[PDB]
């Protein structure tokens, strides 16, 4: 997955 | 107290997991993981947040789990070092  | 969660509410499990009622059909990943590893529902895409450390994880790839991404990412949280 991608981190925000 | 030293620590403090970006989201309070969210801090039950249960809570967490009823975040995911309108969680998108193609998102592979069980409201189930998702909500034990502290992540709950941001409405948006197949996007989650973490109620302690408030990261963000979206874009989930099949062979992704939730805790092994969480701590991943955010190494630094305290529900991960608590865990
Ligand atoms: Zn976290």
């Amino acid at each position: 997955a991608v981190p925000i | 107290g030293t620590i403090y969660p970006r989201n309070p509410a969210m801090y039950s499990e249960e809570a967490r997991l009823k975040s995911f009622q309108n969680w998108p059909d193609y998102a592979h990943l069980t409201p189930r993981e998702l909500a034990s590893a502290g992540l709950y529902y941001t409405g948006i895409g197949d996007q989650v947040q973490c109620f302690a450390c408030g990261g963000k994880l979206k874009n989930w790839e099949p062979g992704d789990r939730a805790w092994s991404e969480h701590r991943r990412h955010f190494p630094n949280c305290f529900f991960v070092l608590g865990r």
